């Protein structure tokens, strides 16, 4: 049920382990355009939410 | 520049750490994953400046 661009829901997540490796798996990523922060470093920074 | 001042970069991608006072010049391509990326800088294969 993703939702559209007018009306996007947000989710406030401040309790768990962000593991950005399962992702990996989830399709081949044909846009993974990414910012200043670098991708293969997520771990070792940790966000406040 | 109002549009872009596209003159400067900066490496995110090193394979180990950076001893004082050296320099690291390079325009190769960043290989992550079990790809063995030939030049082709596709996918888990980014430019590191
Ligand atoms: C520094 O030397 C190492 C080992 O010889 C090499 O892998 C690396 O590419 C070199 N880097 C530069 C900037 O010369």
């Amino acid at each position: 049920r993703f939702a559209s661009v007018y009306a996007w829901n947000r989710k406030r997540i401040s309790n768990c382990v962000a593991d950005y490796s399962v992702l990996y798996n989830f399709a081949p990523f044909f846009a993974f355009k990414c910012y200043g922060v670098s991708p293969t470093k997520l771990n070792d920074l940790c966000f406040t939410n | 520049k109002v549009s872009g001042n596209y003159n400067y970069l900066y490496r995110l991608f090193r394979k180990s750490k950076l001893k004082p006072f050296e320099r690291d010049i390079s325009t190769e391509i960043y290989q992550a994953g079990n790809k063995p990326c030939n030049g082709v800088a596709g996918f888990n294969c980014y430019f590191p400046l």
